[PDB]
This record gives C-alpha cells, sequence and structure tokens, in this order.
C-alpha cells in the first residue's frame, strides 16, 4: 500500500515515478505541498480526517506525495508536521481495513526520510531512480514508439543520442510531440526528419527550461 | 507583431487538421494583441469565445475552478475552439488548480484539444512556477526590428488618427529607450487628447515628442 | 481660465459640434477627474447645469449606490443607464464616489457591476465620464481608470490669471464692505487653491463677523 521513489543520482526522480505514474494510476487525489503549512490555527487534523475520509468513501484511490523532504523532519513548523505524521500513522495502522487504499511517495534523498516511517509495512518495494541509461532510453523509445505512426525509414540512433537526461514521460513527450509536429501537415506517414527537427528543437526547449 | 502572433495561430490550426500550451504574448496596455487576435481569430474559422482574467475570482469562493472546469468541458466537448484570456488564499488555490492542470496534462494525455492562450499587460512580476512547456514558454518581446513595423501595426491600429506628412520616424525611433509600440500609441492617445486646445486639427510632429516627453 | 476650458470644452463642444471631434483626429474626449479638498465643490457642476442647452439631465450621488436590502443598487444603475439609453444618450453625473470607491461583497457587485458598466460598451463607452470626489486614495479607480478614462487634473487650483473667475463665482457672499467694487475682493487675494479660497471666506469670513 505504499511505494519510495528517490531520485539520489541526479534530476528525473518526478519525470521518471511521473512517467511509470503516467503509464498507470487510478481515482485522482493529488496532495498539494501547499495545503499543510496551515498558517491559521493548527486545525489540519479534521483536513486530513475529512480528505482521507473521502479516500474511505471511494474505494480505489491512488494519493501521490511528491517532495516530501520539506515534510520528513526527523519550531512550529515540524510540529503540525509530525501531528499529520501521528495523523497518518492512526490512519493506515488504526482500527480500519483500508488494504484497497493505495499511496505513492517521492523524495530527494535518503538520508532523513524518517527512519521511524521507513519501517517495512509503511513502504513495502522501493526503486532507486538511477540515471537514464542508453539502452534503456533504446528500450523505452522502441515501446514508446510503438502505436506511433512512422515512416519505412528507421533510424531509432538519432533520437538515443540527441535525447540526454530524458525519461520515458520525456521521451514520450517529444516522440509524440513530433508525431503531432509531423501531423500538422495532415500526412498519414510520418519522415524522421520531423522527428530529428522537433525532438531536437523541443529537447532543447526542455533543457533549457527543465526546471 | 507575425513573428509572435504566427507560432500561436499555427498552434491553434494544428489540432483541427502536441500544441503548445502556453504562449506568452505581453507588451504594454494598448498593444492591440485582443483585436489582431481577434483579427486572426476569425481567420481561424473556430468558434471565438471570450473569456477574461478576473472572470475567475468571483463572489462566491471556488469558482475559479468551476470557470476553469467549466470551460474545460464546454471545450473539451465541443470541437477545437478559440479562447483568449487578458491580465492573468486566492491564489493558493489558483496554484493548486493550476498544478492539478498539469498533473491532468503531465500525468495524463488527454488534451488534443484546445489550449490557454494567457496575455499580460505587464511582466513586473512573474511567478517561477510558470516555466514549461505546458506552461509560459515562447516569451517574445516586443518585435527588436525597426520602427516600419511599429508604423504599420500602429498606423493599422490608428486608421482613424491622421498624421502630418512631415515624419521620418528616426528621432521617435531612437528617443524611445527601454520602451515599446504601445507606450508611443498611449503618447498618440495623449497628443490627440491635447490636439483640441492645441487648436490644429491635424496631429503634428513635435506633439508626438511632447507626448513621450508628456506621459513619458 | 485654463482649467475651466479644459473641463468646458469636454462638457459643452462634445454636444455643440459632434462632427468637430469625429473629423478632428484620434476621437471625441471622454472627461475630466475633479478630485480634491471640497472648497467650492458641486457649484461648477450647477453652473453646468445652467448652461444646459436643450435638456437638462439627472444627477446620481453616491449615497444611492449603498442601500440596505443590497441588490437594489444594481437595479437603480442600470435603471438609470437603461434611462441614458431611452434619453438619447443623457448625462450622466457621479457625485462622491469615494462612498464605494477604494475597495463587503454585496458591495463588489455594485461597484464592480459599475466597473463593468463603464469600462463595458454595452449601452454606450463614450457619452460624458465626470468624476467629483474628496479624497484620492480611491486604488481600485487609479488602476482601472485608464482603462476608459482619462484627462487627470487638479480639482480647482487655477493659474495666476485664472483666480478672477472662481472669485467672479465666489462674488456672492455677504459684502467685503459696500457694493462700491467687486475686483477689491476678487483681485486682493492671490495665491490661494480653490478651497484655500474657501478657508479665506470662512476663516477671512469668520474675521469679518467676528469685527464686532
Amino acid at each position: 500500500k505504499g511505494c519510495l521513489l528517490y531520485g539520489p543520482p541526479g534530476t528525473g526522480k518526478t519525470l521518471l515515478a511521473r512517467a511509470v505514474a503516467s503509464q498507470l494510476d487510478c481515482n485522482f487525489l493529488k496532495v498539494v505541498s501547499s495545503s499543510i503549512v496551515d498558517k491559521y490555527i493548527g486545525e489540519s487534523a479534521r483536513l486530513i480526517r475529512e480528505m482521507f475520509n473521502y479516500a474511505r468513501d471511494h474505494q480505489p484511490c491512488i494519493i501521490f506525495m511528491d517532495e516530501i523532504d520539506a515534510i520528513g523532519g526527523r519550531t512550529s513548523a515540524d510540529r503540525e508536521i509530525q501531528r499529520t505524521l501521528m495523523e497518518l500513522l492512526n490512519q493506515m495502522d488504526g482500527f480500519d481495513t483500508l488494504h484497497r487504499v493505495k499511496m505513492i511517495m517521492a523524495t530527494n534523498r535518503p538520508d532523513t526520510l524518517d527512519p521511524a516511517l521507513l519501517r517495512p509495512g509503511r513502504l513495502d518495494r522501493k526503486i532507486h531512480i538511477d540515471l537514464p541509461n542508453e539502452q534503456a532510453r533504446l528500450d523505452i523509445l522502441k515501446i514508446h514508439a510503438g502505436p506511433i505512426t512512422k515512416h519505412g525509414e528507421i533510424d531509432y540512433e538519432a533520437i538515443v543520442k540527441l535525447s540526454d537526461g530524458f525519461n520515458g514521460a520525456d521521451l514520450r513527450n517529444v516522440c509524440t510531440e513530433a508525431g503531432m509536429f509531423a501531423i500538422r501537415a495532415d500526412h498519414d506517414f510520418v519522415v524522421q526528419e520531423d522527428f530529428m527537427k522537433a525532438v531536437r528543437k523541443v529537447a532543447d526547449s526542455k533543457k533549457l527550461e527543465s526546471k | 507583431l507575425d513573428k509572435q502572433i504566427q507560432e500561436l495561430v499555427e498552434a491553434i490550426v494544428l489540432p483541427m487538421n502536441q500544441p503548445p500550451k502556453g504562449v506568452l504574448m505581453y507588451g504594454p496596455p494598448g498593444t492591440g494583441k485582443t483585436l489582431l487576435a481577434r483579427a486572426c481569430a476569425a481567420q481561424t474559422k473556430a468558434t471565438f469565445l471570450k473569456l477574461a482574467g478576473p472572470q475567475l475570482v468571483q463572489m462566491f469562493i471556488g469558482d475559479g475552478a468551476k470557470l476553469v472546469r467549466d470551460a474545460f468541458a464546454l471545450a473539451k466537448e465541443k470541437a477545437p475552439s478559440i479562447i483568449f484570456i487578458d491580465e492573468l488564499a486566492g491564489d493558493r488555490e489558483v496554484q493548486r488548480t493550476m498544478l492539478e492542470l498539469l498533473n491532468q496534462l503531465d500525468g495524463f494525455q488527454p488534451n488534443t484539444q484546445v489550449k490557454v492562450i494567457a496575455a499580460t499587460n505587464r511582466v513586473d512580476i512573474l511567478d517561477p512556477a510558470l516555466l514549461r512547456s505546458g506552461r509560459l514558454d515562447r516569451k517574445i518581446e516586443f518585435p527588436m526590428p525597426n520602427e516600419e513595423a511599429r508604423a504599420r501595426i500602429m498606423q493599422i491600429h490608428s486608421r482613424k488618427m491622421n498624421v502630418s506628412p512631415d515624419v521620418n520616424y528616426e528621432e521617435l525611433a531612437r528617443c524611445t529607450d527601454d520602451f515599446n509600440g504601445a507606450q508611443c500609441k498611449a503618447v498618440c492617445v495623449e497628443a490627440g487628447m491635447i490636439a483640441l486646445r492645441r487648436g490644429a486639427t491635424e496631429l503634428t510632429h513635435e506633439d508626438y515628442m511632447e507626448g513621450i516627453l508628456e506621459v513619458q | 481660465k485654463e482649467q475651466i476650458e479644459k473641463l468646458r470644452e469636454v462638457v459643452e463642444t462634445p454636444l455643440l459640434h459632434p462632427e468637430r471631434f469625429v473629423n478632428l483626429g484620434i476621437e471625441p474626449p471622454k472627461g475630466v477627474l475633479l478630485f480634491g479638498p471640497p472648497g467650492t465643490g458641486k457649484t461648477l457642476c450647477a453652473r453646468a447645469v445652467a448652461n444646459r442647452t436643450d435638456a437638462c439631465f439627472i444627477r446620481v450621488i453616491g449615497s444611492e449606490l449603498v442601500q440596505k436590502y443590497v441588490g437594489e443598487g444594481a437595479r437603480m444603475v442600470r435603471e438609470l443607464f437603461e434611462m441614458a439609453r431611452t434619453k438619447k444618450a443623457c448625462l450622466i453625473f457621479f457625485d462622491e464616489i469615494d462612498a464605494i470607491g477604494g475597495a463587503d461583497n454585496e458591495v463588489q457587485r455594485t461597484m464592480l457591476e459599475l466597473i463593468n458598466q463603464l469600462d463595458g460598451f454595452d449601452p454606450r463607452g463614450n457619452i460624458k465620464v465626470l468624476m467629483a470626489t474628496n479624497r484620492p486614495d480611491t486604488l481600485d479607480p487609479a488602476l482601472m481608470r485608464p482603462g476608459r478614462l482619462d484627462r487627470k487634473i487638479e480639482f480647482s487650483l487655477p493659474d495666476l490669471e485664472g483666480r478672477t473667475h472662481i472669485f467672479k463665482i465666489h462674488a456672492r457672499s455677504m459684502s467685503v464692505e459696500r457694493d462700491i467694487r467687486f475686483e477689491l475682493l476678487a483681485r486682493l487675494c492671490p495665491n490661494s487653491t480653490g478651497a484655500e479660497i474657501r478657508s479665506v471666506c470662512t476663516e477671512a469670513g469668520m474675521f469679518a463677523i467676528r469685527a464686532r
């Protein structure tokens, strides 16, 4: 009922975690990192029981928890955070059969991850997101290039080599970006010229605006 | 102004035949981006549906997500249309609907349809969380080439405003430092406002620089 | 002499010669802005009512916008704008805008719908704009003003040779000493704002009262 997706080697933790997440998910319940500060009276407990009470009304659901390092402290800023952590303990470890519920946790560094929360059961399976390998980029390109139409001439070395620091979701939206770029002229076939041009230009736009 | 609106028109004609989601066509007030995005939106042949900035914030709470999800319901169900918005706590809910929007456009990919054509009249304040391909990516400032373009769009936008035939455009084109053509349009507005008390029914040459030194 | 023409050329000229403004170039002007101390406020507007050519118009004060049982103010501004529609672009005067300006959602309906009707071109957007208020601390009209309104000037302060007109309209006091000379009161007190002269009638007139 939990998973950990950390990206210590560098950027790509949210891009690959949101690439597999973008591949498979469930009902939408996002936890924004701005709804826990609670500048007013610290009544976030009834908000956790309310939102997770809706997660009790709806049986299938996946709860995204991205950027947990800022709320993963092992002042009053961290006391409300630890209060929400106690509400999590009494929330999933309470007297309820919350087995169908699912959640996904993401972070930056596996050092301040609340080793009390690092207990088994709390996070069953963890995947160490490493740097994008060229073989996983050629494979992810061959599995993300299937349903999209292409021309008879195939040269994947230019798309693998010209794409660096990208993940399944990045190369997905860039290759489909080039597919739409080539379908602009409503041609049924897609020559790899628009692949190289749109992958190069849009890939440069992602390298410049990748913050 | 074709170098910045061409990408918009192409980006909004290509899905009917992913297209960019956020393009920032900005400039000083009175630029004419609404009458040119409408003069070209009429040429796009799609349904021209109007939407404004302050329409999201209403008397009741939670209306911004109501108009965003409602405009994305009529736009999601209807054919690709043309929505041009201008003049882009409550802002925390706007960031929740924004991160949810790009969570449905980044975690999901159903948006092969209409986009959010946003335009601001001033870029003095800019959220650092507005930098992505789906976010405001194409940030094109006022055209760097010479005055000719400013006289062309300013003359088309000022077809009813005559000009005395003694103008080199080099003095007014050179004196404008860190300025844009919309501010010169406001200079023409003020100069035409004082043209009544000037006594001359025709806008003279010195009234341009008099307006530049007047309002700016 | 200067400011009275800067506000007269927008109240008398746009109706006497409409073609002169259509052919004059940019467009017919909108109006002026009168903000500052009251002084002789509402007197020059009554003079503009006395200078009416064909049909006297209806005045609207700022106190009518705020009333009990909210919801009637919208129908009131829409019914007076509808009267402006029926009376072939009738004149609409707004007095004491500070009572609602400077933003209470029940007031936000009337003032934000008021902005939605002024800046909105549905009834008409070019007949006559004119605002007479007291304090310039109205932030919302100061930021939404350059949309349609323009020509911001002082309230009454004239040039050195312009005071004699506001003293010829301020000649309606009790008396100076006798009926010998008006100019004795009109030119023997220069360098005095259009409200500082109301302090000259109130305080110098109070000195003429307290002089046994």
